[PDB]
C-alpha cells in the first residue's frame, strides 16, 4: 500500500481557503523524502517533527489539507500566526506536528480577466479554533441591528474573491498549499514510513 | 463485543415529533464520533447526521437540516435523535452507526467516516 | 448597474407633509437595507433612516422620529419617505442609498438627491 | 450617542505630498477583538453624492485608486493620501455605522496650495 | 457529480467470481476513500471493506475491494449460496461534505 | 531615482558574499525588487525577486538554495546574500524595481542600478 | 520555464534605415513583453513596457507590435545612439527569461 499523495498534490483543482479540503491517509507506506526532494516547492517547512526522520517515525493517522492563497499569506500558515487567514480561514494549533508545503501556481489558477473562483472569508464573528472549518455565507452584522440575510450599510457579504491574474505581483499570485498533519493516538499505527 | 441498541420508533402523523435513543456499550462511548444513518423501504441507504466526541458540533444532511437534532450524553453513554416536523418520505429504518477511526482534535473538520458497528434499526413510519 | 432616482415636491409650506419617493432600477427591493439621508444647505449629511427590503422592519433617527414614516412598494419597485410638519429646518437635498457587498469589491449605490425648501 | 471629531478642519495640501486626516470617536467602536469596525471614509465633491473610499476601517472600496489608505489605533482613525493628485480636491468625512443614528464627522475641505 | 452508480443486481454461478462496480466522480471516489457494506435482508449492514482495499478482522478473504481512478469494484471469489445480500458502496463527497451511499446491489447466485 | 550597489569584489569559490542596493528618491515599499546578473558572456540573467513586504521571495533555477534575497524598508536597502559561490557566478549585478499599482505589476524593470562586479577565483 | 528565442543575433544597418527584431516564445504570452536596450558597460534601458506601449522619455522611433508568441520591435529612424544590444523579457510566468540578445551595428 502506497499512500495516495499523487492526487492530493497533483489535483486538477484545489479548494478555496475558507472551504478547504481535507483527506485522511491510512494503511499505506509513504516516502516523505521523495516529496522533500521534489524541489519544485517554494516552501517546505516542517514543525514539531524533523524531516529525514519521517521515514523513522510511525503514526496512527495523517491528514492532507489543500487550499490556494496569495503568496504573501503563506507566512500565516504556521503555528502562532495572526492575520485574516490564521483567524478566519485556516488556523493551525500551537502544538503542530506536520509540514506545510507551498508552491506557485500562476499557470493553473489565474486568468486574464481574473479568476473569481477562489474566495476567502473577510469578516467573522470570532477567531477559528485549531483546524475548524466555516463555510457559512450568512450576512455579517457589523452593528447593532440584525441583518436578516439582506445587504446594506452595516451588513456585509463576508466572503470575497482573490481575483488572480497572470501579471499580479509575486505576493498577490496564487500559491497552492498542502498541510500534512500527523497524529499519535492510542491505536495501532497504519501509515508508516519505508 | 460492541452493542448498539435503538429505541423510540412508532407512528406519527405528518408534523409529529419523535425521539430515538441509541444505547451503546462495549467501547468507550465518549471517544468516538457517532452517526445516524437511515434506509427507506427497499430504496438504498442514506446518511442523516453526525455528532462529535463531546457533542458540541453536529452536522446534518440537507434533506433533514433544520428539523432533526442529534445529541449525546456521555454520562449515561447514550445517543439521541429528535425528529420534528416529520414528512412521509421520512418513513425509514434508522441505524445508529459508529465511527471506525479515532480523532484527536474533537473540533476540526474530519472528512471520511467508516462505520464498523451499526445497530438493529428502529422503524419510523410517518402517516395516519 | 443599479440606478436610484429620488423624487418629490420642490416647494412645501412650513406645515405641509413632505412625501418623497425613491425609484430603484437594476435591483430587487427585497435584497437591501434602503437608507434615506438628507443634506442641509452647505453642511454635512444626516441619517433620516432605513427600511428593510424583503421584510418591513424600519429604523428612524431618534431626534427626527415622531414625524417620520419610511415605507415601500416592492411590486411598484419603490421606496417612500414622508415627514410631517416640516418646520424651518427640513430644507435640504435628499438621497436614497444602499451598500452592496459582493464577491468583487463594495459599491454603495447612492442617489442623485432632490431639493426641498420649507418657506413659502 | 456617538459623535465624531475630525481633526483637520481644512487641509491645504500640495500635489505629490502626503496628507493625513484624523477622526476621533466619542466612544470606542471596537467591541469584539477585531481589526475592523464599521467606519467609512467618504469623498464628496461639491454638488454630488458622496463616494466611498475606505468602507471598513482599512478595506478599500472597488474602483478606488491605491493612493488612499485607512487605519485605526484605538479611538483614532486615520486616512492617508500618500500622493495627492489633481482630483483629490473636495470634502472628506467620517461615517460610523456601528450605533443607531449613523453619525458623521464635521468634514475636512482639501485645499489646493 | 454527487451520485454513485451501482448496478441494481449482479448474478454468478456458485464457486465462480463476481464483480460489482461503483462509478463515482472526482469529488467522490475519484479523490476520496470508498467503503463497501454488506446487509442481509432483515438485518443491519456490517462493514465489509473499508478504505477501498482493506478488510476488517471477521471478514473472510473471499471479498476483495479495489478502486482505480473514478470507479471502485468489489470482487467475490467463491460463491457460497449463503452470502446473498445487499452491497452498499459508500464514497465521500467534498462538494456536499457528507457521506454518500449507493443504491445497493442484490447479489443473487444461480 | 538612485539605485546604488555595494559589497562586490573578489572571492575564492565556496565563500560567502553579501551584496547591497541602497535606493533613494522613491518610497521603497511601493516596489517589488529584482536582481539581474550578467556574466561577461552576452546575455542577461534573472536571479531573484522579493515582494514589497518581504513575504514572498522567488529564485531562479540556477541560484536557488544558495542565494537569499532580503530587504529592509526602513534603511531603503535591498540585500542579496550569497553562499557556496562558484566559478559561473562571476558577473555584474544590477538591482532593479517594478511598481505595484494595486495588485498588478506593470512597467517592469523601470530603472536599474549601478551594478557591482563579483569575481570568483582562487 | 518559458524559453524565448530572438530571431536576429546580430544585424547591421546604415543610419537612416529601419530594423526589425523578433522575440518568439514557446508558451503563449498575452502581451507581457518588455523590450530593453543595453549600452556596453551601462545598465540596460527599458524601451517598450508592453507589447506595444512606449516608455516615458524614449524617442518615438521604436515601435513594439504583436501578441501571443511572435512579437516584433521596429526601430524607425536609426541614429548613432540607436546601436546597442536589445533584449526581450517575458513576465507572464515568474521565472522571467530574457532573450539571448541582438547586437545592432552601423553598416
Amino acid at each position: 500500500n502506497l499512500c495516495p499523495f499523487g492526487e492530493v498534490f497533483n489535483a486538477t483543482r484545489f479548494a478555496s481557503v475558507y472551504a478547504w479540503n481535507r483527506k485522511r491517509i491510512s494503511n499505506c507506506v509513504a516516502d516523505y523524502s521523495v516529496l522533500y526532494n521534489s524541489a519544485s516547492f517554494s516552501t517546505f517547512k516542517c514543525y514539531g517533527v524533523s524531516p529525514t526522520k519521517l521515514n523513522d517515525l510511525c503514526f496512527t493517522n495523517v491528514y492532507a489539507d489543500s487550499f490556494v492563497i496569495r503568496g504573501d499569506e503563506v507566512r500565516q500558515i504556521a503555528p502562532g500566526q495572526t492575520g485574516k487567514i490564521a483567524d478566519y480561514n485556516y488556523k493551525l494549533p500551537d502544538d503542530f506536528t506536520g509540514c506545510v508545503i507551498a508552491w506557485n501556481s500562476n499557470n493553473l489558477d489565474s486568468k486574464v480577466g481574473g479568476n473569481y473562483n477562489y474566495l476567502y472569508r473577510l469578516f467573522r464573528k470570532s477567531n477559528l479554533k485549531p483546524f475548524e472549518r466555516d463555510i457559512s455565507t450568512e450576512i455579517y452584522q457589523a452593528g447593532s441591528t440584525p441583518c436578516n440575510g439582506v445587504e446594506g450599510f452595516n451588513c456585509y457579504f463576508p466572503l470575497q474573491s482573490y481575483g488572480f491574474q497572470p501579471t499580479n505581483g509575486v505576493g498577490y499570485q496564487p500559491y497552492r498549499v498542502v498541510v500534512l498533519s500527523f497524529e499519535l493516538l492510542h491505536a495501532p499505527a497504519t501509515v508508516c514510513g519505508p | 463485543e460492541v452493542q448498539l441498541v435503538e429505541s423510540g420508533g412508532g407512528l406519527a402523523k405528518p408534523g409529529g415529533s419523535l425521539r430515538l435513543s441509541c444505547a451503546a456499550s462495549g467501547f468507550t462511548f465518549s471517544s468516538y464520533w457517532m452517526n445516524w444513518v437511515r434506509q427507506a423501504p427497499g430504496k438504498g441507504l442514506e446518511w442523516v447526521s453526525v455528532i462529535n466526541s463531546g457533542g458540541d458540533n453536529a452536522y446534518y444532511a440537507d434533506s433533514v437540516k433544520g428539523r432533526f437534532t442529534t445529541s449525546r450524553d456521555n454520562s449515561k453513554s447514550t445517543l439521541s435523535l429528535q425528529m420534528n416536523s416529520l414528512r412521509e418520505e421520512d418513513t425509514a429504518v434508522y441505524y445508529c452507526a459508529k465511527d471506525r477511526n479515532l480523532y484527536y482534535y474533537d473540533s476540526g473538520y474530519y472528512t471520511e467516516f467508516s462505520f464498523d458497528y451499526w445497530g438493529q434499526g428502529v422503524l419510523v413510519t410517518v402517516s395516519s | 448597474q443599479v440606478q436610484l432616482q429620488e423624487s418629490g415636491p420642490g416647494l412645501v409650506k412650513p406645515s405641509e407633509t413632505l412625501s418623497l419617493s425613491c425609484a430603484v432600477s437594476g435591483a430587487s427591493i427585497s435584497s437591501y437595507w434602503w437608507n434615506w439621508f438628507r443634506q442641509s444647505p452647505g453642511k454635512g449629511l444626516e441619517w433620516i433612516g432605513k427600511i428593510n427590503g424583503n421584510s418591513g422592519i424600519t429604523y428612524y433617527n431618534p431626534s427626527l422620529k415622531s414625524r417620520l414614516t419610511i415605507s415601500k412598494d416592492a411590486s411598484k419597485k419603490q421606496l417612500s419617505l414622508t415627514l410631517t410638519s416640516v418646520t424651518a429646518a427640513d430644507t435640504a437635498v435628499y438621497f436614497c442609498a444602499t451598500r452592496d457587498g459582493n464577491i468583487v469589491g463594495v459599491a454603495d449605490y447612492w442617489g442623485q438627491g432632490v431639493l426641498v425648501t420649507v418657506s413659502s | 450617542d456617538v459623535v465624531m471629531t475630525q481633526t483637520p478642519l481644512s487641509l491645504p495640501v500640495t500635489p505629490g505630498e502626503p496628507a493625513s486626516i484624523s477622526c476621533r470617536s466619542s466612544q470606542s467602536l471596537f467591541d469584539g477583538g477585531h481589526p475592523y469596525t464599521s467606519l467609512d471614509w467618504y469623498l464628496q465633491k461639491p454638488g454630488q453624492s458622496p463616494q466611498l473610499l475606505i468602507y471598513m476601517v482599512s478595506n478599500r472600496a472597488s474602483g478606488v485608486p491605491d493612493r488612499f489608505s485607512g487605519s485605526a489605533s484605538g479611538t483614532d482613525f486615520t486616512l492617508k493620501i500618500s500622493r495627492v493628485e489633481a482630483e483629490d480636491v473636495g470634502v472628506y468625512f467620517c461615517m460610523q455605522s456601528v450605533e443607531y443614528p449613523y453619525s458623521f464627522g464635521q468634514g475636512t475641505t482639501v485645499d489646493f496650495k | 457529480q454527487s451520485v454513485l452508480t451501482q448496478p441494481p443486481s449482479v448474478s454468478g454461478d456458485p464457486g465462480q467470481s463476481v464483480t460489482i462496480s461503483c462509478t463515482g466522480s472526482s469529488s467522490n471516489i475519484g479523490g476520496y476513500y470508498v467503503n463497501w457494506y454488506q446487509q442481509f435482508p432483515g438485518t443491519a449492514p456490517k462493514l465489509l471493506i473499508y478504505d477501498d482495499n482493506n478488510r476488517p478482522s471477521g471478514v473472510s478473504d473471499r471479498f476483495s475491494g479495489s478502486k482505480s481512478g473514478t470507479s471502485a469494484s468489489l470482487t467475490i471469489t467463491g460463491l457460497q449460496p449463503g452470502d446473498e445480500a445487499d452491497y452498499h458502496c459508500s464514497g465521500w463527497d467534498s462538494s456536499l461534505s457528507a457521506v454518500l451511499f449507493g443504491r445497493g446491489t442484490r447479489l443473487t447466485v444461480l | 531615482v538612485q539605485l546604488v550597489e555595494s559589497g562586490g569584489g573578489l572571492v575564492k569559490p565556496g565563500g560567502s558574499l553579501r551584496l547591497s542596493c541602497v535606493a533613494s528618491g522613491f518610497t521603497f515599499s511601493d516596489y517589488e525588487m529584482h536582481w539581474v546578473r550578467q556574466a561577461p558572456g552576452k546575455g542577461l540573467e534573472w536571479v531573484s525577486v522579493i515582494s514589497e513586504s518581504g513575504g514572498t521571495t522567488y529564485y531562479a533555477d540556477s541560484v536557488k538554495g544558495r542565494f537569499t534575497i532580503s530587504r529592509d524598508n526602513a534603511k531603503n536597502s535591498l540585500f542579496l546574500q550569497m553562499n557556496s559561490l562558484r566559478a559561473e557566478d562571476t558577473a555584474v549585478y544590477y538591482c532593479t524595481r517594478v511598481v505595484i499599482v494595486v495588485f498588478t505589476a506593470m512597467r517592469h524593470f523601470d530603472y536599474w542600478g549601478q551594478g557591482v562586479l563579483v569575481t570568483v577565483s582562487s | 520555464d518559458i524559453q524565448m528565442t530572438q530571431s536576429p543575433s546580430s544585424l547591421s544597418a546604415p543610419v537612416g534605415d529601419t530594423v526589425t527584431i523578433t522575440c518568439r516564445a514557446s508558451q503563449g504570452i498575452n502581451s507581457y513583453l518588455n523590450w530593453f536596450q543595453q549600452k556596453p558597460g551601462k545598465a540596460p534601458k527599458l524601451l517598450i513596457y508592453d507589447a506595444s506601449t512606449l516608455e516615458s522619455g524614449v524617442p518615438s522611433r521604436f515601435s513594439g507590435s504583436g501578441s501571443g508568441t511572435d512579437f516584433t520591435l521596429t526601430i524607425s529612424s536609426l541614429q548613432p545612439e540607436d546601436f546597442a544590444t536589445y533584449y526581450c523579457l517575458q513576465y507572464n510566468n515568474y521565472p522571467f527569461t530574457f532573450g539571448p540578445g541582438t547586437r545592432l551595428d552601423i553598416k
